[PDB]
Protein backbone atom coordinates (compact mmCIF):
# COMPACT_ATOMS: atom_id res chain seq x y z
CA UNK A 1 0.00 0.00 0.00
CA UNK A 2 2.95 2.43 -0.99
CA UNK A 3 0.22 4.18 -3.56
CA UNK A 4 -1.54 5.18 -0.59
CA UNK A 5 1.09 6.77 0.71
CA UNK A 6 1.51 9.25 -2.88
CA UNK A 7 -0.64 12.40 -3.09
CA UNK A 8 -3.96 11.29 -3.54
CA UNK A 9 -4.89 14.23 -5.78
CA UNK A 10 -3.91 13.59 -9.04
CA UNK A 11 -1.72 15.49 -11.43
CA UNK A 12 -4.77 15.73 -13.67
CA UNK A 13 -6.62 17.60 -10.93
CA UNK A 14 -3.74 19.53 -10.11
CA UNK A 15 -3.92 20.86 -14.13
CA UNK A 16 -7.74 21.20 -14.51
CA UNK A 17 -6.91 23.43 -10.71
CA UNK A 18 -4.82 25.88 -11.44
CA UNK A 19 -5.32 25.91 -15.01
CA UNK A 20 -8.93 26.40 -14.79
CA UNK A 21 -9.90 28.93 -17.43
CA UNK A 22 -8.67 29.81 -20.78
CA UNK A 23 -6.73 33.00 -20.15
CA UNK A 24 -7.94 36.14 -21.95
CA UNK A 25 -5.15 36.73 -24.75
CA UNK A 26 -3.61 40.47 -24.39
CA UNK A 27 -4.61 40.82 -28.21
CA UNK A 28 -8.41 40.28 -28.47
CA UNK A 29 -9.30 43.27 -26.51
CA UNK A 30 -7.58 45.00 -29.77
CA UNK A 31 -8.68 43.49 -32.83
CA UNK A 32 -12.07 42.74 -31.79
CA UNK A 33 -12.54 46.56 -30.50
CA UNK A 34 -10.89 47.45 -34.09
CA UNK A 35 -12.92 45.49 -35.84
CA UNK A 36 -16.18 47.23 -34.06
CA UNK A 37 -14.24 50.67 -34.32
CA UNK A 38 -14.26 49.88 -38.14
CA UNK A 39 -17.59 50.54 -38.25
CA UNK A 40 -17.87 53.27 -36.50
CA UNK A 41 -15.10 54.72 -38.94
CA UNK A 42 -17.19 53.56 -41.77
CA UNK A 43 -20.66 55.47 -40.93
CA UNK A 44 -19.61 58.30 -39.14
CA UNK A 45 -16.06 59.80 -40.77
CA UNK A 46 -17.02 61.90 -43.58
CA UNK A 47 -14.33 60.76 -45.59
CA UNK A 48 -15.28 56.78 -45.66
CA UNK A 49 -17.29 55.54 -48.70
CA UNK A 50 -19.85 54.60 -46.86
CA UNK A 51 -21.08 57.74 -44.48
CA UNK A 52 -24.65 57.43 -43.29
CA UNK A 53 -24.73 61.60 -43.62
CA UNK A 54 -26.62 61.53 -46.63
CA UNK A 55 -28.87 58.94 -45.51
CA UNK A 56 -29.61 60.25 -42.37
CA UNK A 57 -29.33 64.33 -42.98
CA UNK A 58 -30.20 64.34 -46.81
CA UNK A 59 -28.58 67.06 -48.66
CA UNK A 60 -30.59 69.92 -49.73
CA UNK A 61 -29.81 70.62 -53.48
CA UNK B 1 -8.52 90.85 -56.72
CA UNK B 2 -12.50 91.67 -57.15
CA UNK B 3 -13.07 87.86 -57.16
CA UNK B 4 -16.41 86.86 -57.04
CA UNK B 5 -16.60 82.73 -57.37
CA UNK B 6 -13.21 82.03 -55.58
CA UNK B 7 -15.62 83.93 -52.71
CA UNK B 8 -18.27 81.95 -53.32
CA UNK B 9 -15.32 78.88 -52.60
CA UNK B 10 -14.78 80.81 -49.29
CA UNK B 11 -18.26 81.04 -48.47
CA UNK B 12 -18.79 77.35 -49.53
CA UNK B 13 -16.06 76.47 -47.04
CA UNK B 14 -17.40 78.47 -44.08
CA UNK B 15 -20.71 76.72 -43.86
CA UNK B 16 -19.40 73.58 -45.06
CA UNK B 17 -17.42 72.84 -41.42
CA UNK B 18 -18.64 71.21 -38.39
CA UNK B 19 -19.96 74.14 -35.73
CA UNK B 20 -21.75 77.36 -37.82
CA UNK B 21 -23.07 79.80 -35.36
CA UNK B 22 -26.12 81.77 -36.38
CA UNK B 23 -23.96 84.90 -37.05
CA UNK B 24 -21.96 82.73 -39.82
CA UNK B 25 -25.39 81.27 -41.38
CA UNK B 26 -26.70 84.63 -41.41
CA UNK B 27 -23.94 86.83 -43.09
CA UNK B 28 -23.35 83.81 -45.40
CA UNK B 29 -26.99 84.15 -46.78
CA UNK B 30 -26.92 87.75 -46.47
CA UNK B 31 -23.68 87.79 -48.90
CA UNK B 32 -25.21 85.50 -51.31
CA UNK B 33 -27.86 87.40 -51.77
CA UNK B 34 -26.21 90.44 -52.30
CA UNK B 35 -23.69 88.82 -54.97
CA UNK B 36 -26.99 87.61 -56.57
CA UNK B 37 -26.12 83.73 -56.34
CA UNK B 38 -29.56 81.77 -58.21
CA UNK B 39 -27.03 79.83 -60.29
CA UNK B 40 -25.39 77.94 -57.54
CA UNK B 41 -28.10 75.75 -55.54
CA UNK B 42 -26.31 73.31 -53.79
CA UNK B 43 -24.58 76.11 -52.34
CA UNK B 44 -28.08 78.02 -51.08
CA UNK B 45 -28.56 74.56 -50.28
CA UNK B 46 -25.71 74.10 -47.32
CA UNK B 47 -26.48 77.66 -45.82
CA UNK B 48 -30.61 76.35 -45.25
CA UNK B 49 -28.60 73.21 -43.73
CA UNK B 50 -27.05 75.23 -41.06
CA UNK B 51 -29.68 77.50 -40.83
CA UNK B 52 -31.77 74.69 -39.31
CA UNK B 53 -28.74 73.53 -37.47
CA UNK B 54 -28.00 76.74 -35.74
CA UNK B 55 -29.54 76.93 -31.98
CA UNK B 56 -28.62 80.37 -30.73
CA UNK B 57 -30.37 83.03 -32.28
CA UNK B 58 -30.68 86.64 -31.16
CA UNK B 59 -32.58 89.33 -33.08
CA UNK B 60 -30.49 90.86 -35.25
CA UNK B 61 -28.80 87.61 -36.78
CA UNK B 62 -32.38 86.12 -37.01
CA UNK B 63 -34.04 89.37 -39.37
CA UNK B 64 -30.35 89.13 -41.48
CA UNK B 65 -31.00 85.47 -42.35
CA UNK B 66 -34.68 85.71 -43.16
CA UNK B 67 -34.31 88.78 -45.03
CA UNK B 68 -31.70 87.14 -47.00
CA UNK B 69 -34.04 83.85 -48.05
CA UNK B 70 -37.19 86.05 -48.69
CA UNK B 71 -35.03 88.67 -51.24
CA UNK B 72 -33.01 85.94 -52.71
CA UNK B 73 -36.03 84.05 -53.76
CA UNK B 74 -34.97 81.01 -51.83
CA UNK B 75 -37.93 79.20 -50.46
CA UNK B 76 -37.56 75.49 -48.09
CA UNK B 77 -40.52 75.29 -46.17
CA UNK B 78 -38.78 73.19 -43.44
CA UNK B 79 -35.98 75.58 -42.70
CA UNK B 80 -37.65 78.82 -42.87
CA UNK B 81 -41.25 77.20 -41.01
CA UNK B 82 -38.67 76.03 -37.95
CA UNK B 83 -37.36 79.48 -38.07
CA UNK B 84 -40.85 81.01 -36.40
CA UNK B 85 -39.68 79.06 -33.52
CA UNK B 86 -36.23 81.70 -32.86
CA UNK B 87 -39.51 84.16 -33.65
CA UNK B 88 -41.88 83.73 -31.54
CA UNK B 89 -39.04 83.47 -28.59
CA UNK B 90 -37.67 86.51 -29.88
CA UNK B 91 -40.66 88.29 -30.14
CA UNK B 92 -40.67 90.61 -27.36
CA UNK B 93 -36.99 91.20 -28.26
CA UNK B 94 -37.38 92.20 -31.50
CA UNK B 95 -36.76 95.93 -32.99
CA UNK B 96 -39.90 97.53 -34.90
CA UNK B 97 -38.02 97.60 -37.78
CA UNK B 98 -36.94 93.97 -37.49
CA UNK B 99 -40.48 92.77 -36.42
CA UNK B 100 -41.82 93.44 -40.10
CA UNK B 101 -38.80 91.52 -41.51
CA UNK B 102 -39.83 88.60 -39.68
CA UNK B 103 -43.47 88.40 -40.34
CA UNK B 104 -42.82 88.94 -43.98
CA UNK B 105 -40.27 86.65 -44.54
CA UNK B 106 -42.14 83.85 -42.87
CA UNK B 107 -45.92 84.89 -44.13
CA UNK B 108 -44.56 85.32 -47.21
CA UNK B 109 -43.21 81.36 -47.33
CA UNK B 110 -46.45 80.41 -45.79
CA UNK B 111 -46.03 79.22 -42.31
CA UNK B 112 -49.01 78.63 -40.61
CA UNK B 113 -47.98 79.67 -37.27
CA UNK B 114 -50.85 81.27 -35.42
CA UNK B 115 -49.15 82.04 -32.24
CA UNK B 116 -46.68 83.89 -34.42
CA UNK B 117 -49.23 86.31 -36.37
CA UNK B 118 -51.07 86.91 -33.29
CA UNK B 119 -48.40 88.28 -31.02
CA UNK B 120 -47.00 89.97 -34.20
CA UNK B 121 -50.15 91.91 -34.96
CA UNK B 122 -50.80 92.54 -31.04
CA UNK B 123 -47.47 93.87 -30.72
CA UNK B 124 -48.32 95.80 -34.24
CA UNK B 125 -51.14 97.65 -32.94
CA UNK B 126 -50.56 98.06 -29.05
CA UNK B 127 -47.52 100.61 -30.89
CA UNK B 128 -49.35 101.52 -34.35
CA UNK B 129 -47.22 104.85 -34.22
CA UNK B 130 -43.89 102.74 -33.21
CA UNK B 131 -44.13 101.51 -36.79
CA UNK B 132 -43.36 103.16 -39.96
CA UNK B 133 -45.68 102.99 -42.82
CA UNK B 134 -43.14 100.18 -44.73
CA UNK B 135 -43.35 98.31 -41.55
CA UNK B 136 -47.22 98.60 -40.96
CA UNK B 137 -47.45 96.94 -44.72
CA UNK B 138 -45.31 94.03 -44.03
CA UNK B 139 -46.84 92.92 -40.90
CA UNK B 140 -50.08 92.57 -43.41
CA UNK B 141 -48.35 90.57 -46.19
CA UNK B 142 -47.26 88.23 -43.90
CA UNK B 143 -50.22 87.89 -41.73
CA UNK B 144 -52.27 87.99 -44.56
CA UNK B 145 -50.30 85.43 -46.61
CA UNK B 146 -49.63 83.18 -43.19
CA UNK B 147 -53.25 82.31 -43.43
CA UNK B 148 -54.59 84.78 -40.90
CA UNK B 149 -57.91 86.66 -41.70
CA UNK B 150 -56.81 89.32 -39.09
CA UNK B 151 -59.21 92.28 -39.71
CA UNK B 152 -58.22 93.70 -36.86
CA UNK B 153 -54.90 94.51 -38.22
CA UNK B 154 -56.11 95.45 -41.55
CA UNK B 155 -58.00 98.51 -40.22
CA UNK B 156 -55.50 99.83 -38.27
CA UNK B 157 -53.08 99.64 -40.94
CA UNK B 158 -55.86 101.45 -42.90
CA UNK B 159 -55.65 104.26 -40.56
CA UNK B 160 -51.75 104.64 -41.11
CA UNK B 161 -52.31 104.30 -44.81
CA UNK B 162 -55.20 107.15 -44.49
CA UNK B 163 -53.36 109.11 -42.30
CA UNK B 164 -50.16 109.35 -44.36
CA UNK B 165 -49.44 108.38 -47.89
CA UNK B 166 -46.83 106.16 -48.56
CA UNK B 167 -44.45 104.82 -50.74
CA UNK B 168 -45.20 102.87 -53.99
CA UNK B 169 -43.35 99.58 -52.64
CA UNK B 170 -44.82 100.14 -49.84
CA UNK B 171 -48.62 100.62 -50.95
CA UNK B 172 -48.28 97.41 -53.37
CA UNK B 173 -47.40 95.31 -50.93
CA UNK B 174 -50.38 96.34 -48.67
CA UNK B 175 -52.40 95.99 -52.00
CA UNK B 176 -51.16 92.67 -52.00
CA UNK B 177 -52.11 91.69 -48.74
CA UNK B 178 -55.16 93.29 -48.68
CA UNK B 179 -56.12 91.49 -52.38
CA UNK B 180 -55.77 87.83 -50.70
CA UNK B 181 -57.54 88.82 -47.66
CA UNK B 182 -60.25 90.00 -50.30
CA UNK B 183 -61.03 93.29 -48.74
CA UNK B 184 -61.52 95.69 -51.60
CA UNK B 185 -61.98 98.37 -49.13
CA UNK B 186 -62.77 101.94 -51.12
CA UNK B 187 -61.30 104.08 -48.37
CA UNK B 188 -57.98 102.38 -47.86
CA UNK B 189 -57.59 101.00 -51.82
CA UNK B 190 -57.58 104.94 -53.06
CA UNK B 191 -55.76 105.92 -50.29
CA UNK B 192 -52.51 103.53 -51.70
CA UNK B 193 -53.81 103.84 -55.30
CA UNK B 194 -52.53 107.85 -55.43
CA UNK B 195 -48.87 106.57 -54.70
CA UNK B 196 -48.00 105.03 -58.25
CA UNK B 197 -48.09 108.05 -60.50
CA UNK B 198 -45.26 109.82 -58.24
CA UNK B 199 -43.18 106.92 -60.35
CA UNK B 200 -42.17 103.83 -58.99
CA UNK B 201 -38.75 102.20 -59.41
CA UNK B 202 -39.45 98.30 -59.65
CA UNK B 203 -41.95 96.50 -62.11
CA UNK B 204 -42.60 94.17 -59.41
CA UNK B 205 -44.73 97.02 -57.67
CA UNK B 206 -46.06 97.77 -60.28
CA UNK B 207 -46.97 93.91 -61.25
CA UNK B 208 -48.53 93.62 -57.79
CA UNK B 209 -50.65 96.39 -57.63
CA UNK B 210 -52.08 95.36 -61.09
CA UNK B 211 -52.69 91.72 -59.67
CA UNK B 212 -54.14 93.05 -56.91
CA UNK B 213 -56.83 95.67 -58.34
CA UNK B 214 -57.88 93.09 -60.86
CA UNK B 215 -58.24 90.17 -57.70
CA UNK B 216 -60.53 92.97 -56.03
CA UNK B 217 -62.13 94.29 -59.22
CA UNK B 218 -61.35 98.31 -58.90
CA UNK B 219 -60.04 99.58 -62.33
CA UNK B 220 -56.53 100.01 -63.79
CA UNK B 221 -54.71 103.02 -63.18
Amino acid sequence: DRVLSLPAVSKNQVLENVFHTAPKAPVEHLEKMVSANSKVYDALNLQSKRVLIWQVKPALF
Amino acid sequence: ENDVPAILKEIDSLVSREAVSAKEVSDAAVALTYLQVKANRRLWGKVLEKAGAAQDYDAASLTNLLWAINTGGVEHFKTVAELAGPAVSLLPSLSPVQLSIVVEALGGAGVKNYELYNKASAVVVSKIGEFKPAEIARVLYGVAFGGVNDVALAKAAGKVFASTEVDSRTAAQALYALAKLGRADKATVDALLKSFKKGTESASDAAAASFALGSLSFKAE
